[PDB]
């Protein structure tokens, strides 16, 4: 899909082994596969199905996500971070796209 | 028989589904279906899912907590097509499942026209 913009909310810098959270949006229709269009007959379903948040390459959440998830799909989570690298995140399109996200994070 | 039980039970895997241990955050009324804020928590949890029971397709989402994770909550907006019981289920590192649920009535439906 066009213009899946990832916006991710997390700092930039923890203590180490301290929690932070994450909030993690991205753009989508979502077409759930319920809507009918101006005759009456279901819109075909298109939703983005899976998100996940790596830490330093280790998953903090993987989501499978169906159909009543809303548009433009919004998930708030917590991160332990032990060390520095990076947050990667991930969503996979019904359509076959994968949309990416890359964050830094800093320990101090 | 019903696709709640359905899912319910690949979830369980058979066992019935215990109390406590569990927080299931939703509005006791939702103005708009169409993006209702939902939150769970579920110390230790390896997995919550979640479910609408009056929705045509019930699977919300399952949250699939890895080690990266400080603690085992999780929030999100969901579609509820009309008011309705929302069901959250979670399992941990045992095995065990727990169980929450609660109703949300909804003033504008979710799921689309």
């Amino acid at each position: 899909a066009d213009d899946a913009k990832p916006r991710v909310k997390v700092p930039s810098s923890a203590k180490a082994g301290e929690t932070v959270t994450v909030k993690a949006l991205i753009s989508h229709k979502m077409e759930s596969g319920q809507r009918k269009d101006a005759d009456g007959k279901l819109i075909p379903r298109s939703i983005i199905n899976r998100f996940t948040c790596e830490l330093n390459g280790v998953n903090v959440v993987d989501v499978a996500i169906d159909p009543a998830v809303s548009t433009n799909p919004y998930f708030e989570f917590d991160a332990k971070v032990d060390a520095a690298g990076e947050f990667k995140f991930t969503w996979y399109d019904d359509d076959g796209s994968v949309y990416e996200d890359v964050k830094p994070i800093a320990v101090a | 028989s019903s696709t709640v039980d359905e899912l319910t039970a690949a979830f369980t895997g058979g066992a019935a589904t215990g109390e406590g241990g569990l927080t299931l955050t939703a509005p006791e009324i939702a103005e708009n279906g169409n993006t209702v804020p939902i939150e769970v928590k579920a110390p230790g949890a390896v997995a919550i899912m979640l479910l609408a029971a009056g929705n045509p397709e019930p699977a919300v989402a399952t949250f699939n907590f890895g080690p990266a994770a400080a603690d085992q909550r999780a929030a999100t907006r969901i579609r509820l097509a009309q008011t309705q019981d929302v069901i959250a289920l979670a399992k941990m590192a045992d095995g065990s499942v727990v169980k929450a649920q609660t109703t949300v009535k909804v003033t504008i439906g979710g799921c689309g026209g």
